[PDB]
RNA sequence: GGCACAAGGGAGCUUGACUGCGAGACCUACAAGUCGAGCAGGGACGAAAGUCGGGCUUAGUGAUCCGGUGGUUCCGCAUGGA
RNA sequence: GGGAUACUACCCUGGCUGUAUUGACCUUCUAACCCGCCGCCCUUAUCGGGCGGGGAGACAGUGUCAGGUGGGCAGUUUGAC
RNA sequence: CCUAAGGUAGCGAAAUUCCUUGUCGGGUAAGUUCCGACCCGCACGAAAGGCGCAACGAUCUGGGCACUGUCUCAACGAGAGACUCGGUGAAAUUAUAGUACCUGUGAAGAUGCAGGUUACCCGCGACAGGACGGAAAGACCCCGUGGAGCUUUACUGCAGCC
RNA sequence: UAGGCCCAGGCGACUGUUUAGCAAAAACACAGGUCUCUGCGAAGCCGUAAGGCGAAGUAUAGGGGCUGACGCCUGCCCGGUG
RNA sequence: AACAGUGGUAGGAGAGCGUUCUAAGGGCUGUGAAGCCAGACCGGAAGGACUGGUGGAGCGCUUAGAAGUGAGAAUGCCGGUAUGAGUAGCGAAAGAGGGGUGAGAAUCCCCUCCACCGAAUGCCUAAGGUUUCCUGAGGAAGGCUCGUCCGCUCAGGGUUAGU
RNA sequence: GUGGGUAGGGGUGAAAUGCCAAUCGAACCUGGAGAUAGCUGGUUCUCUCCGAAAUAGCUUUAGGGCUAGCCUCAAGGUAAG
RNA sequence: AAGCAGAAGAUGCGGAGCCGCAGCGAAAGCGAGUCUGAAUAGGGCGCAUGAGUACGUGGUCGUAGACCCGAAACCAGGUGA
RNA sequence: GAGCUGUAAGCAAGCUUUGAUCCGGAGAUUUCCGAAUGGGGAAACCCACCACUCGUAAUGGAGUGGUAUCCAUAUCUGAAUUCAUAGGAUAUGAGAAGGCAGACCCGGGGAACUGAAACAUCUAAGUACCCGGAGGAAGAGAAAGCAAAUGCGAUUCCCUGAGUAGCGGCGAGCGAAACGGGAUUAGCCCAAACCAAGAGGCUUGCCUCUUGGGGUUGUAGGACACUCUGUACGGAGUUACAAAGGAACGAGGUAGAUGAAGAGGUCUGGAAAGGCCCGCCAUAGGAGGUAACAGCCCUGUAGUCAAAACUUCGUUCUCUCCUGAGUGGAUCCUGAGUACGGCGGAACACGUGAAAUUCCGUCGGAAUCCGGGAGGACCAUCUCCCAAGGCUAAAUACUCCCUAGUGACCGAUAGUGAACCAGUACCGUGAGGGAAAGGUGAAAAGCACCCCGGAAGGGGAGUGAAAGAGAUCCUGAAACCGUGUGCC
């Protein structure tokens, strides 16, 4: 799924606000990117959130 | 309700605020003094026991 | 359950010593060129709610010391 | 509906087209609306009595909520402010 | 003449160059990202993955935010005597 | 004068013409329909196409011939029901009913009320005038601050798209 | 057991399709015409996405709008809306 | 005692009857309880007794308490039974007679003739049914009549693959 | 004919809002759910005391509601009607 | 009151809390007064003219389906080609 | 401890004091389907491979065991590609899978009808529903807290605060918390500084990672220095504070045992448990049954006992584990993409509002002890705490089930839909919907025999207290259907 394999971001739930107030459903992505990271020791290209990767403890291989 | 005629509660404004520092006090008076015998120093804590 | 006090009705009554209800004037936001100066005079004054409101809407109030 | 001791016309000075009110009444389901002597403050006119809280009377207006503005011996979430 | 001329001290107007920043824009590049391109391997595999070329490339795609459009769809409104 | 421009060809009383059975001609003894013309097109018209058109049509429309019980105007016959007997045996409906006619009265249209008239008791085969007959809490109309489907330059939104 | 026929007009060219159970028709479809989108990971469509149809196709192809065989034609207006 | 009053819808107020259960007292009942069925009794009403018949083991009374407490109507729900009514209908069609069986025969069996289908109303074989198939026995119900008969009831039995 | 596929804010439609299990302008079943209904119908024993209204005002109000008027019970004033 | 002892009881304990005896004011606050006001004025609300509270029965009301039956619909999850 | 071979009659054949049937504990067996798992499949069926075994000349046939996927562990190989890695093979696993109790708990998603007398903000409601994770409980929890006192001292739940403060088209409505009274109580462990060891990058005397020690807090604590002290004398513990294990004993659970006192007399009666007259027992006058109502008839009850085996709890012992005081203020440590902020939402009773506090997506982004957070915008002062790590029992919620019981609960249209062969019959393609139906008698003593009849059904006779109790068999109302006739 579209969920952080570091972090766990992943899409939530909640109110789209129109001017007069209207309240309907809608979804907040993870800002998720397709990157080369280490998975069990082996490099593999998973989907990791740039916030994740902000830091750059995340190594890129 | 009033059959749609403007409920009484609405067509009057309201009024004032409530103070958070409102201080109420026991009251008192001297005729309930006057139960006690001579001499007693009437304090609140002998006033509530 | 409890009964509800009326949120609307207490911040626009209150109870005097004999269990009546104080009220303000209505007529008392603008428009104040269009009133002669005596009415502004009673109308800034407090009144009573009548009779028959009050049989109305007593129970509205009844939660309010 | 009133008005010719004018409420109609003219002239002098002025701002009562006042502030706090208000016994008691009319009207009225309520909310409102109407009249009011008299009291106090400080004034206009008048020699004084006295009259004046708009207009000869009865239409010319819109609740609450929510905002703007001015004043304020009110409150200010520990305390001083805000 | 309003003001005096040399020279020196400190400054302004205008323009120019350079140093260092600051954006905006222009091209170009390659390593991000992308390939519904080719070759090899996993592997009897038109999926997927790895490797090597090629193309594209800081765009696109995606996330957050914003504006416009939007009966495609949805909830409703559309007076009394 | 106005407009962006003012309808051309063709067709026209038409699946379009209200007035209207328009007027004229044909068809009939008699033709609000039909056919041919005319054009004052209420309110035709050129790809929501215009005007023609052989073939086609359980299409719509008018007229002839053949043919006939469609009709004048009904008659007879056959079979199946009906009818009688033996066997078997429901249903809708139903406030209780010993349930006439006339005029009137009445929530204004009476088997049931009033005044008259008429009527011996019980069935069977038939007809449908009434029981405002049965069936279906009227679909018409109006109302409800009822519903649903649809529309849009109604309001407020959402997806999508830029 | 086995077509009634003829004349004339309206509509649709035609065979075909349609409201199972009140409408078979002039309605839909149709071959033909035209406009428009689409350079291919095409446009369009389904799905949140992956994955698909389009298409194992490639502008003489594919999608969408309108018209509806064939014959003769299809005039004027780009001000408004797109 | 006197005087006066006493129609009533919506509605207000009061006093009661009755049903189920509980408590406490006091009882009834196999010498017959409750229920049911009669009756010509009693009370102002809701209602309550008494007697007899049926019934065959529970039930009143007094005071108080608690409620699933009172039905004639809701095109009310369920059950039972009526009316329509001995009425409609008995579901396309050729049967007749002679024997047999039997408690009983238009209806079952056999015979004869006749009649109908025969691009089917014949033969085979699907899907589906699932024992309906065969033999013997039966006539409660089912079979739109009847029934000795049946695709029904009761007993048995019956389906054989290297192709 | 057989075996399959498309499912309800959906599918399928040579298009009739047609068809999607005798149901279709939005299938059927269960649940929220005893939805809501200012509307219609129903609301069960008896007697006694008293006994209306169908009006005014306001109302997205008019066959609804609220206040007043008119009824009833209780307590006061009392004799004011 | 919860709670602790106790027969699923009565009761005992439990004084936190609740209502009333003081009101007036929007409030600071003052207090048989208080608010308005410049005011020992007038007026409003109060006091003098005083009874509350706990429990039970009954009437009515509020929140609960709220006297009973009745929609056409809406929404959610499923079942059907 | 004397009969038994179920309902369930019947016939048949048998078993049992050498102890059956029956009751309890622990084992064995346990076809096929089902997560279903060797493969497939239209559940309850079909077809295999590998070892071993039966059988045949052999094929064909049969039995037992193994053979899913994922995950973990070990081993062996190792592509494109050189080392490698991916991948593949083998072995080892009481690892996971699925179910449910229609409940309770924590989360991910999340309505509409309805209320507002319309309706969109709002309400309904974070409800219904779907999904995931679980546990016997769950969540919360040992102060960056509540407060404003000569303060309190984790969390949870009950009372109260209070329908208050507040929120709100300030409409409909929504609605706290702290203090105070109670139930229950319980506290702890890491990260970092520092020490020791070891290893790889040598980044080259530095650094990272890995082990053990050390250490855990706020008017500061710890490291680090100083002393004092223990090293188990003594303390704790498997419910946190480390983690398993074993005994002895006590009290229970899962069958049972024992257990007082009248056939008292007499009266009806089919039958006494009833009536009348007398007794007696009682730590037993609960209850059911017995031919009508039983403390003394039966099973029982009060009371006192009982366990080979399994199981629950408790207490001791064994066992296991374990130092904690004072003085310093040189230096060092005290949780970073974190706190916090902008933008967009959500949760807080609190609808963006003056909006503190908490959470999410996106982007930006601190101080770090001379430090940091909160006290409802915000600043200053003061007061109280020390976040960005974790664990933690009790008081609380719920009941499908087990045991024992209770009811001013129902008594066959009631009470569960279901007293009865009921989630059945029936209805539906399916999800699903969903009934009706209790009573002979004390005992079958269930009508021998005779008569009419083919039988059914009757009439006698018998049984019985009663057959007008004869199988839809207690009672037997009304509608409705008949027969006879007193009056018309
Ligand atoms: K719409
Ligand atoms: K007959
Ligand atoms: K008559
Ligand atoms: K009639
Ligand atoms: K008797
Ligand atoms: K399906
Ligand atoms: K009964
Ligand atoms: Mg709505
Ligand atoms: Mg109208
Ligand atoms: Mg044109
Ligand atoms: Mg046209
Ligand atoms: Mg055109
Ligand atoms: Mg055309
Ligand atoms: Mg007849
Ligand atoms: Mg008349
Ligand atoms: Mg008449
Ligand atoms: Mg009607
Ligand atoms: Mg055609
Ligand atoms: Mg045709
Ligand atoms: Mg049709
Ligand atoms: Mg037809
Ligand atoms: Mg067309
Ligand atoms: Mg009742
Ligand atoms: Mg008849
Ligand atoms: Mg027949
Ligand atoms: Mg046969
Ligand atoms: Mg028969
Ligand atoms: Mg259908
Ligand atoms: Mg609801
Ligand atoms: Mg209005
Ligand atoms: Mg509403
Ligand atoms: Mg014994
Ligand atoms: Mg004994
Ligand atoms: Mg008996
Ligand atoms: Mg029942
Ligand atoms: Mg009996």
């Amino acid at each position: 799924a579209r969920k952080c394999v570091i972090t766990g971001k992943k899409t939530t739930a909640g109110n789209n606000r129109s001017h007069a107030m209207n309240a309907s459903k809608r979804t907040w992505g993870a800002n998720l990117q397709k990157v080369r990271i280490l998975v069990n020791g082996k490099p593999k290209k998973v989907y990791v959130s740039a916030r994740a990767l902000k830091s750059g403890k995340v190594e890129r291989v | 309700f009033e059959g749609g005629q403007m409920p009484l509660f609405q067509r009057l404004p309201k009024r004032g605020f409530t103070n958070i520092n409102r201080k109420e006090y026991a009251v008192v008076n001297l005729d309930k003094l006057n139960g006690f015998a001579e001499g007693t120093e009437v304090t609140p804590e002998l006033l509530l026991e | 359950p409890k009964m509800k006090t009326h949120r609307g009705s207490a911040k626009r009554f209150k109870k005097t010593g004999s269990g009546k209800l104080k009220r303000s004037h209505a007529y008392t936001s603008h428009l104040f060129a269009n009133k002669s100066q005596k009415q502004k005079r009673k109308l800034r004054k407090s009144a009573v709610v009548s009779a028959g409101d009050f049989k109305r809407i007593k129970q509205m109030l009844a939660n309010i010391k």
